[PDB]
């Protein structure tokens, strides 16, 4: 019962199918969280695996660049993973407000991306769900921190062992060897990372189709383009480091540690 | 042309 007593519940920020996130306020403290609202009313032995999972990689990841639980509370017919609040909102809806970043701008964000990645990878976690809305800003203030957010599909591999883990993930931003139902790994996120650097450059995604199995059928097959205008001032070491991204054979695709070693990233 | 949309996760394969 230390939530009830504790925490009082403010406005829905999204919502799942057997679980809600909410503003909540610690009150004896002054202090604002984002508290996940399990029901666990009869709940199956599955789905109380996936909260047990992602109550275990969320505590094992402490890092300035992910969000950090600060609690997790069973009562009666809810669980509460109470999270650090981040109030910066969206990576996405910082990209559709200035419609693309400088390439300087985009480097020092996918860095920060890379380096939440790295240690998820070093921790033996593969988020699996990689993309805009998953990267929360620290403030509203330019250059203010990025936070991967939301382990709800995030796996636990051991070492580099790979396997058939099952389909999860966005369209947009699906692996070909996910979609391909392949084994798959920690090089997942790095396919994602292309997607959102791609984004972060131009403001519009390299895969996108009103068909989704056309959609499947690009990503499977590496169907992406540079088009002017846009790409017209956008320097070849970055479209180099997003093609290694998005590079089809995950064996041969760059990985996080190597990434942030480019120079695109590290001689800046 | 390709536009920039939020899209939904999925925990199996939706057709
Ligand atoms: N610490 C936090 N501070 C603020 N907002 C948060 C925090 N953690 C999560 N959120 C918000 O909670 C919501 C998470 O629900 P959402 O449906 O987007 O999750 P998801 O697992 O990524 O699912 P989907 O695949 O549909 O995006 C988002 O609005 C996200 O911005
Ligand atoms: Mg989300």
């Amino acid at each position: 019962t230390r939530f009830t007593e504790e925490y009082q519940l403010f406005e829905e920020l999204g919502k799942g199918a057997f679980s809600v996130v909410r503003r909540c306020v610690k009150v004896l403290a002054g202090q604002e969280y984002a508290a996940k609202i399990i029901n666990t009313k009869k709940l199956s032995a599955r789905d109380h695996q996936k909260l047990e999972r992602e109550a275990r990689i969320c505590r094992l990841l402490k890092h300035p660049n992910i969000v950090r639980l600060h609690d997790s509370i069973s009562e009666e017919g809810h669980h509460y993973l109470i999270f650090d609040l981040v109030t910066g909102g969206e990576l996405f809806e910082d990209i559709v407000a200035r419609e693309y970043y400088s390439e300087a701008d985009a480097s020092h964000c996918i860095q920060q991306i890379l380096e939440a990645v790295l240690h998820c990878h070093q921790m033996g976690v593969v988020h699996r769900n990689l993309k805009p809305e998953n990267l929360l800003l620290a403030s509203k203030l330019k250059g203010a921190a990025v936070k991967l957010a939301d382990f709800g599909l995030a796996i636990e591999v051991e070492g580099e062992q790979q396997a058939w883990f099952g389909f999860a993930g966005t369209p947009g931003y699906l692996s070909p060897e996910v979609l391909r139902k392949d084994p798959y790994g920690k090089p997942v996120d790095l396919w994602a990372c292309g997607v959102i650097l791609y984004i972060l450059l131009v403001g519009y995604p390299p895969f996108w189709d009103e068909d989704q199995h056309r959609l499947y059928k690009q990503i499977k097959a590496g169907a992406y383009d540079f088009p002017s205008p846009e790409w017209d001032t956008v320097t070849p070491e970055a479209k180099d480091l997003i093609n290694k991204m998005l590079t089809i054979n995950p064996s041969k695709r760059i990985t996080a540690a190597e990434a942030l070693k480019h120079p695109w990233i590290s001689h800046r | 042309r390709n536009k920039l949309r939020r899209q939904h996760d999925y925990d199996t394969f939706v057709d």
